[PDB]
């Protein structure tokens, strides 16, 4: 398992600063689920046992 | 009439002479009322055997 760097930008020691800006939209994130509901069940008496 | 084995909900008076009874066995909502040891339940719907 190996950790992927980051892409590394240095502080400039005098006051302009230097800042990464992306070139390209990107798009096409998704995926989620919450499960807000169960299966309701109810037993029935005398039959089963 | 003859006598049966049978579960009955008894109403005990303050008198101490019973007033009030219910067979589970005849009909559902009888059942209903032998469950929660209750002469009036709430209203609802509720499984049955």
């Amino acid at each position: 398992i190996a950790f992927n760097h980051p892409i590394q930008v240095d502080q400039l020691n005098s006051s302009y600063f230097k800042l990464s800006i992306p070139t390209n939209f990107s798009f096409g994130v998704t995926q989620e689920y919450i499960q807000t509901t169960i299966q309701k069940v109810t037993v029935d008496c005398k039959q089963y046992v | 009439y003859k006598l049966q084995p049978l579960t009955f909900l008894l109403d005990f008076s303050v008198d101490g002479y019973i007033r009030r009874a219910i067979d589970c066995g005849f009909n559902d909502l009888s059942q209903l009322h032998c469950s929660y040891e209750s002469f009036d339940v709430e209203s609802g719907v509720y499984s049955v055997s």
